[PDB]
């Protein structure tokens, strides 16, 4: 198969075009130079995250793609902004399926899916990491943060904002260098050397809890926690998973390019073989996929829909295979905000482990079957497409030639779509693979009101995105580990359009001003996936064939409806039809 | 004017509204569908119709009882959006229907605000002539005119005048 | 062919004794513990450019030496100045001549030079860099830019500074990463979900002209408008191509190291052809150096000499070809500010295609007869070398070092004595001449930090206003046609053309007067060098010449070593390219 080589970074609280235009453009624009490129692809999401897919063609060596597309990147790091360097970006030369999964659950109920998820990261996934052959691993779940959940009206109290708050971590959670007494070069007769120690990062929320934001007048102290909830909690909250119902994490593991399957899955579990023995009490290992015996399940629910709705429906997946399937599964392991596709709230991946082959006698419970009766038990649910598949027909890029735009775009999509639908004897289920704009929030901060107030423009902009969005400040020590700490409202402040208005900013003056008084917002449709294609704006369509009808006719018929569409919309073929 | 949450033939007609589904939104009306169905940000279908510009299922929609002056959680209504986005004879229709040429958003912003922000210049006409306030005051203390000097678009200044 | 790894930044603005002590310095100083390398050269220019040359031994593999050539490079990337980072530092592993030119021109005249330029950068370029085979593409134009020409009346009149313009651009033409509504964590229940938009990237120059300054004590505005104007242009103005005497831009792509020069020929044919179907009206690809049928001619007018004198220069090249050798020759592809040398104002090439073979019968009317009359007919121009050659056996390759921190005026001394004795030997040595360029009046200014200090005045303040103004500055990025593009300010032409000028620009003290440049300033005229050389990582001067007729190189070489026995103390040599 075609090597491909992954560019994933992040972008904490961006949306999909930010992410698009400070980061995704800048990476493709650099990426020249680079031998045996076949294509490349991208996507930008409102997750705060970028996928580039560069794939090679067949024959390159892996490693060097691999290489050269680091190096080109290190080159383009300058350009990105400081909240996506210091993400840290990762490139990656692996399957995209995966190899196994390793699941960990607390028998004991002592461990809740987010200390579960925060062992598995602070303790477990760095080892399986630096395991040859393992290409990409995947937390099913996030490692702990200091989490610092800020409150506005206790802000607004004191007259401080996110940024005091950022400011004041910054200064009192650091790791100061502060040299030596006797140190080098020395005067003549010294005696004594040794380190000075100054500040140390924190360790704890207590430790965080009394940084000291300001002395009032009066002399009183208002620390963090008067301001602030303070947690560990979740990087981020997105992903959460379970074992046959019960609280879980674990590690998707995805085989480097070339690597030897079996001999990858027997270190990794030498490796975890090391780590049991220093288990708290209740965590266990579980191995709900080992690559028949085993397949997956893809819940993937339109753009808009929350982590409850995704949830409803992986329910009636486990449930299904927990009850019509007992005497065939032995385990689910399902993964709520993670699917096939990558990454988002309408989206989940179900893992089924079937008992032992020999316990199920017949054609009819073998995968073939299993998989065939559930995606039919499933293509009744509502607003979802569900279905079970092991690890064709043809796959479209349409693609912006000439600056049209995202909105015209669109149009021209629905236009090849509506036309396609037009010949079932030629094609059937052409339908995007990507997502659907959906309503945000659009604000516009008054620039006129704010100089004419005395308020600046980064304090609105630091305040909005630390609080709605969440900021990474710098870093502590948890448990001997470096992790990030993260400010961001509690979420009762952050919930509804009315709250924007409960967030105060300080002018030059020393008065609070609400974001009342210079913003205004409307309503307005926009993407949360914005694909590009070579480097070009695009929209990826998938179809297949109509019954009795060779995949080259209906390519053809593509290829002619294609040529009627509005001026500046080109396509290409890409994957299974390169 | 602020509606409420409907379900199942709701949510087709909101989804058919806007895609221009023009067939499917004649069926769900017959079979007694809610016309003024609101999603989560208040949107009925006659807000996604105007903002998507789909000509004929705004005249559906009115035919058949709709709110022409319906909001959004945020104060703002078909006219707005058409305005906004260029859509002239959406514009002409609403208008034509009872449309409120001087409906307020949340933020004091009428539809001459928008249709004067994105240079709609037609559109600006058709509301002044239905009886727009040329000197209606956003938040901001912002009319039409202010807008026209702020964007450098002299054109729309002249229509003012 | 010995395999070359090229190192490529940029400084706008800067001389090129900055570059070579902030940028080319710092590099080189890294770049050891390389295998199989046999010599390292640079060039530091008053372009704001430096290119570091590494060659290695023949059979090297390339993608290895890149590699190792960039991870050295990596140890200088963050003490490198901001603004070169930004630029982009790029690592390229090429032959160092072209393989193709891709002209664009547009038959209908709807479009100048600077449109076709962006057309061809924004739409094209990227595309055929990422083709594999392809080593370097040079654009003969510049993609466009949101450019900011700044006005100093105007800005002094409002008591601003182009610190506050680069700033307002900053906070204005921004990308805001905003959040959720009813994001996660949320509170249990919630149905609402939505990504906030607020300021994104702003994409036309009305939107930058609304850009709001100040609002005054009255209360009226000062927009940006009101102190600039505003339009699309160059990211720079240094690089002018035309085709048959019309506006035109194009690619020069050179092929990669060890690649297929027919199936990278063809890739790049391919390539066009999904662009073709998509441009706008008039704008058409032509072909005017494919690689006899076709050769080069250099022009290369002395260091000083502007785009003006080098334009004439061309185009009685150009005329030349067009009248002369009209029946011989289709197409000439002339190029202004760039040429065999790399980039510079004195600078241009002409690529020449010639008429189908059997359109051009007998001896005299092929390419090696052609050139030898070009460039009998171009020796008699003056102020220039400009020669025709169709792309090294009696030549030499000599380097001057200075081994001793003797610097630049020194070493040019002891180059010159060594030239006037080299010419005083014409049984053994012709046409011993360097390679480079001689130093130019430049304008020296001192800010007397006293009397800033004094004043209040920051030297941040002075320098960015100094370095805004009259070298332009890259603030950010904005979104053009979709596409991420520059914005620069700069002083508008007629405000940065004499040294008058310095004083009508107006710096903002601590206590809000406005103080003029020349308050705390002084300056007097210099000489100094537009071209940096180094040679193995020390300052030096390339020499060229060639054997006598009849006599050895081995006998010339042996000769310039003797002559450079007797230059002054820490004046050493070397050979490289043909001599190593």
């Amino acid at each position: 198969a075609p090597p491909a080589v992954t560019i994933s970074a992040s972008y904490p609280g961006a949306d999909a075009k930010t992410v698009q235009d400070t980061v995704t453009q800048v990476i493709e624009q650099n990426m020249n130079g680079i031998d045996n490129l076949m294509y490349m692809s991208s996507n930008s999401d409102s997750t705060g995250t970028v996928q580039i897919t560069l794939t090679f063609e067949s024959g390159t060596d892996a490693d060097i793609a691999q290489v050269q597309v680091q190096n080109k990147l290190q080159l383009a790091m300058p350009l990105l902004p400081q909240e996506v360097q210091q993400q840290g970006v990762s490139v990656e030369k692996s399957s995209s399926s995966f190899l196994m999964v390793v699941g960990v659950i607390n028998t004991d109920g002592t461990m809740t899916q987010e200390d579960i998820s925060d062992y598995v990261a602070a303790n477990m996934k760095d080892a399986i990491s630096r395991t040859s052959g393992v290409g990409d691993v995947q937390l099913f779940g996030s490692q702990y943060a200091m989490r610092i959940w800020m409150n506005p009206n206790e802000l607004n109290k004191f007259q401080l904002t996110p940024v005091d708050v950022i400011t004041a971590i910054k200064a009192q959670n650091a790791q100061v260098a502060a040299g030596q007494l006797g140190g080098t070069p020395p005067v003549k007769g010294q005696q004594l050397n040794a380190s000075i120690i100054a500040q140390t990062r924190l360790t704890s929320t207590e430790e965080f809890g009394k940084i000291l934001l300001k002395v009032n007048q009066d002399g009183s102290r208002v620390l963090l926690r008067d301001v602030a909830k303070i947690e560990l909690g979740g990087e981020n909250y997105d992903i959460i998973a379970e074992f046959n119902g019960q609280p879980a994490s674990g590690l998707g593991i995805k085989l480097a390019t070339g690597a030897n399957a079996l001999d990858t899955a027997a270190a990794i579990r030498a490796e975890l073989a090391k780590m049991e023995p220093f288990f708290p009490s209740g965590l266990k290992i579980v191995y709900p996929y080992d690559t028949q015996g085993v397949f997956m399940t893809m819940v993937q629910l339109p753009a808009g829909a929350t982590q409850e709705r995704t949830q409803k429906v992986l329910n009636e997946v486990t449930h299904y295979y927990l009850t019509k399937e007992k005497n065939n599964v032995e385990s689910v392991f399902a993964v709520n905000g993670f699917g096939f596709a990558g990454r988002g709230q309408n989206t989940g991946i179900a893992f089924v482990s079937l008992k032992d082959w020999a316990d199920r006698p017949g054609e009819e419970n073998k995968v073939e079957a299993i998989t065939m009766r559930a995606t039919r038990a499933f293509s009744q649910i509502k607003d979802a497409m569900v279905f079970a598949f092991n690890l064709t027909g043809f796959d479209f890029e349409l693609i912006d030639q000439a600056g049209l735009g995202h909105e015209k775009l669109t149009q021209a999509r629905n236009q090849l779509l509506a036309e396609a639908a037009k010949h079932p004897d030629m094609l059937t289920s052409v339908r995007p693979n990507g997502l659907e704009d959906t309503p945000q929030f659009k604000i516009d901060i008054d620039q006129e009101k704010a100089q004419a107030l005395g308020v600046s423009i980064n304090d609105i902009n630091t305040t909005l995105g630390a609080a709605w969005g969440g900021s990474y400040v710098n870093d502590f020590i948890d448990r001997g580990r470096v992790k990030k700490v993260y400010v961001m409202s509690e979420a009762k402040y952050r919930m509804l359009p009315d709250d924007i208005g409960d967030w105060y900013v300080r002018a030059a003056d020393g008065q609070m001003v609400p974001f009342s008084a210079f913003s205004s917002s409307r309503w307005e449709y926009g993407s949360p996936r914005l694909e590009r294609y070579n480097g070009l704006p695009s929209m990826e369509i998938l179809g297949q064939a109509a019954p009795g009808k060779s995949t080259g006719e209906a390519m053809e018929l593509m290829e002619q409806l294609a040529s009627k569409l509005p001026t500046g919309v080109g396509y290409d073929w890409t994957g299974m039809s390169y | 004017h602020h509606h409420h949450h409907g379900s199942d033939l709701g949510k087709k007609l909101l989804e058919a509204a806007r895609a221009g589904r023009d067939d499917e939104v004649r069926i769900l009306m017959a079979n007694g569908a809610d016309v003024n169905a609101a999603d989560v940000v208040g949107w009925t279908p006659l807000h996604l119709a105007a903002y998507w510009g789909h000509l004929e299922i705004v005249e559906v929609l009115l035919k058949n009882g709709a709110d022409v002056n319906a909001y959004d959680t945020l104060g703002s209504t078909p006219l707005h959006l058409a305005a906004h986005f260029g859509h002239l004879e959406i514009v002409e229709v609403l208008l034509k229907n009872g449309a409120d040429v001087n409906a307020k958003d949340d933020n004091g912003i009428t539809p001459l605000h928008l249709a004067a922000n994105r240079g709609h210049l037609e559109i600006v006409e058709v509301l002044l002539k239905y009886g727009a306030d040329v000197n209606a005051q956003d938040k901001f203390g912002k009319t039409a005119f202010d807008i026209s000097i702020n964007n450098g678009n002299e054109d729309l200044a002249e229509i003012l005048q």
